């Protein structure tokens, strides 16, 4: 033919190719079609932010402060904590002298925010901490928001850059910029699950946040030998500001009057997900190469997140590697020569019935996240095992309840790198100059049911 | 509208004794009636002293399924009568004792 | 093996009945298929 | 040759039977026939009957469904005056 | 998985059967442990010789990977299809994990000089996992009714590639590549390789497991069709015509030179 | 070529390649979607062909003579590969698997 | 619009299998295979 610029006849020969195989897929009187989107009405609502009024004292580093959830709205679906970091000014009269640098810890937020709990009247319904925050943000992170989350919580390549003394080349001041941490809760997981403040007139909703002392937030590194020592008030100019200002911003919604009174006086059942942490277990690779931890959980667990955390220095945090980070060239923190996860292999046992054999660490590291999660972590550590097809999905999937299950144990085999880094002898700037210590942490995520009736909440199954 | 309703509103599942753990996970514990008395008679509760096992759902052999429909199918299908080109084979039974 | 699978299948309770179970409970591993329209596309100046 | 011809031999299972489930027998499937791409497989030496008969079986005395009556009969049940209204866990097993 | 055909080696093909005792197999991945590479001082290129693993160590050395039932060639994938699929349908966030788990760790693709040179780095030895893209692994709703298929024999055939073309032997000055030899590296070339196939199965309650028995079921699957490669010489001509021939409802066409 | 390189993956795919090459043309709205979309079966279609015009860089790199560490120090050879992806139907009955359409 | 495009009726198109047939004398008249199991 012609096949000009505005050619359309070329598609008719494609349409003609239809016989005996495309009849099963396309065609039919009941077959839906594209280009015609069905339109259905939705509800009428508005949303706006709202300050939450403090109820117990004032925020301060190393202390606990509590804030009451603002009621009289209709639904609460977002909450976040904003905090302004102090100003750090190193002094030439520090204990380390010239060979000394001060920097903010890795993942400034998720640190100094632990035991974040939500309470109804005088009973707790949810509580999370640093390990859960790190695991969740490393396993269920939507791409494109990673840079925003980093700018929100720290590690922006500006807060965590080592700064030498005033008399040295690096005399930059650590900026005092506000940081925001969203609070992951059952009502914040999805817009479908929202707190019915109209249906809860009798209960009192409270949020408790306990910070951490400023001593265990600043890394006071040695420039040459890479030694970490606790900071002091006289080390930096202006002393230590124990009291800091922090706010909790919460998003509330409003609904139309036709449905505000339509759902009043009803029994509602909600499915929520919560966390639960096994007690810590100190690991000594020098004596034994295997470590067993007893898991004692109650409800229908969905996934188990575990890792081994280096605990040599309290100042440094979020370090799940056998070797602690040290100062590098260009006044920037660099990873040491060797940096591997201390875990070599792991297994699960159900009272002398090994459910999962001695699988390699790469399994939990890569195979499980690639299939049953939304993201793969970029740092070393953070192993998981999920009983459900999709961890991030709020809708329940395959899971087991540990209440009727006998004593379950998890076994981990150490690594040669960890067993050689446990002893000292490391050279300068090698990271493992001092003897290293390790601890094992286990986190479980389970489901639960919350019932709303008679203007009050509760757990029908406890 | 009392205070602390949520703590007293609801119920909790039964908690089992440490003796229940030793039971066979696959085969349920044998049903043994407990005794009572004022002379060394332990009044242990079977509810949290027995293990039900995992056989309850998998077994049953209701009409099809299990180890009876396949038995009947095999018995019906496998051939009988002489061997001709062979040396004869006997039917192996898979029943229990 | 599958003994562990049987063991953690046997763990069934009231919460599990509330979440899973039921005669009308849709199961995975079986995806319903519905016909769609018959069409074609091509770029055009 | 008379002693040899006397008696018979046990059945010879195909190599496909070794992939089946040893604990619970595989499902009974009727093989298909026909002269077009149809296999006349023999279930007798192609199927695995499992072990649900030697250890399994809903006996009159044994059996989880027999322990159920004992558990319900000896369960305290009702509402108690010294606890938190312990709920009755239900075993069942209907998916 | 219980290997019943051959042994895992570079350049040979081995088959693995898919066992029953599950209810729905929905995931399969091949794990392979790479050998230890140490350049020698007796290489023909001498000082001007570097050895490095090829790009996409996994997605290479695995070609003509086939899934079959009984004795019928059912489905197949190869290197070019794997590369196109993982370049077009890659989910962000998992991209770093995949590019770290299929090789490409910047520690195997970095050239290593000889022993006497300044860089005496040896190529590390570790294990890598390749998830096999199959129709059942594409979605969780498509899984093999293994219990309902007791009269067939599901086989997965993997044909590895020889170690000669898995290692790039570059010249530091002229940038030339020559085939590797056993005497070039220390310890020879280990033809035998350490590898396994892992699969994930699902278990279901019997009340529906054997209620779904004795029924007819229909599935829609995706396969490929790879046309034979055509040698192209740009020196003679600039435009090339290639005639294709495919059978079923094609969804997309991927190409590259 | 930039059409297949960028525009087609922008609309009818979940990602855009980060390397050179990898040209795609899809008859379906979504390539990664398991559910069938628009497609034309080539069995009923008659013969089909693809015509490709190559860049001058390839023809000037096919001949060798390049200086050291330039890549084309030796004559270069090329080969064109074509791959298509198609749908199919599989039927399971009587403990057997097979195509109902052949 | 669409009148010139939808007014006509295109001629039939044959598959590539017909191109291998005998031109001088036609193929024998045989019924095709019909069925739901490996039937063309």
């Amino acid at each position: 033919t012609c096949t000009t610029g505005a050619g359309v006849t070329s598609g008719f020969i494609d349409l003609a190719t239809y016989d005996n195989l495309d009849r099963a897929l396309y065609g039919g009187k009941d077959a839906t079609t594209y280009f015609i989107k069905e339109h259905y009405p939705v509800g009428w609502f508005t949303k706006l932010p709202t300050m939450a009024t403090r109820v117990s004292g004032n925020p301060a580093f190393g202390q606990e402060f509590s804030v009451g959830v603002p009621r009289s709205g209709d639904y609460v679906l977002n909450a976040w904590l904003t905090l302004k970091t102090p100003e750090i000014k190193l002094l030439e009269t520090n204990r380390l002298g010239a060979n000394g640098t001060v920097r903010w810890t890795k993942n400034l937020m998720h640190n100094a925010v632990e035991h974040a709990s939500l309470t109804f009247n005088d009973i707790c319904a949810q509580q999370f901490n640093t390990a859960y925050l790190d695991a969740w943000t490393q396993f269920n992170m939507c791409e494109g928001k990673r840079i925003g989350y980093d700018n929100m919580i720290g590690n922006t390549s500006d807060m965590t850059n080592p700064t030498p003394a005033q008399g040295q080349d690096g005399a930059r001041t650590l900026p005092s910029k506000n940081l925001v941490l969203p609070l992951p809760f059952f009502f914040s997981r999805d817009c479908g699950l929202a707190l019915p403040t109209v249906v809860l007139p009798y209960n009192e909703i409270r949020i408790n946040i306990k910070l951490r002392s400023l001593q265990e937030l600043l890394v006071f590194q040695n420039k040459d030998t890479g030694n970490v020592i606790p900071i002091s008030a006289t080390d930096i100019a202006g002393g230590l500001a124990d009291t800091v200002e922090a706010y909790v911003y919460m998003t509330v919604g409003l609904v139309s009057n036709v449905e505000r009174c339509a759902m009043a006086g009803t029994v509602r059942d909600m499915v929520v997900e919560q966390m639960q942490a096994a007690p810590t277990h100190i690991v000594n690779p020098q004596n034994t190469n295997n470590v067993h931890v007893d898991m004692r959980f109650s409800h229908a667990v969905k996934a188990l997140f575990f890792m081994v955390q280096n605990v040599t220095y309290k100042s440094v945090g979020s370090n799940y590697t056998c070797v602690t980070p040290v100062n590098g060239p260009g006044n920037t923190v660099m990873e040491p020569a060797m940096s591997v996860d201390p875990i070599k292999s792991a297994s699960l046992t159900y009272e002398n019935t090994t459910r999962l054999a001695n699988m390699g660490v790469e399994y939990y590291s890569l195979v499980q996240p690639w299939y049953f999660s939304a993201s793969i972590p970029v740092y070393t550590g953070y192993h998981m095992y999920s009983y459900a097809l999709n961890v991030g999905s709020v809708h329940p999937s395959g899971s087991t309840n540990y209440g009727r299950l006998t004593n379950a144990s998890i076994t981990v085999t150490m690594s040669p790198e960890s067993v050689v880094a446990a002893a000292g002898g490391g050279n300068n700037n090698s990271g493992y100059n001092e003897p290293q210590r390790f601890a094992l942490v286990v986190i479980a995520v389970n489901h639960n049911v919350i019932r709303i009736m008679n203007g009050s909440m509760g757990f029908p199954i406890l | 509208p009392h205070w602390m309703d949520p703590q007293l509103m609801g119920s909790q599942t039964t908690q089992y004794s440490r003796n229940r753990g030793y039971g066979d996970p696959i085969r349920g514990d044998l049903p043994i009636v407990p005794d009572d008395g004022g002379w060394f008679a332990t009044r242990a509760n079977p509810a949290h002293h027995l293990h039900t096992g995992a056989l309850s759902m998998i077994g049953g052999d209701a009409s099809d399924c299990g180890s009876t429909a396949v038995q009947q199918l095999i018995k019906k299908y496998e051939d009988k009568g002489c061997n001709n080109n062979g040396l004869n084979v006997m039917s192996s039974h898979y029943g229990g004792v």
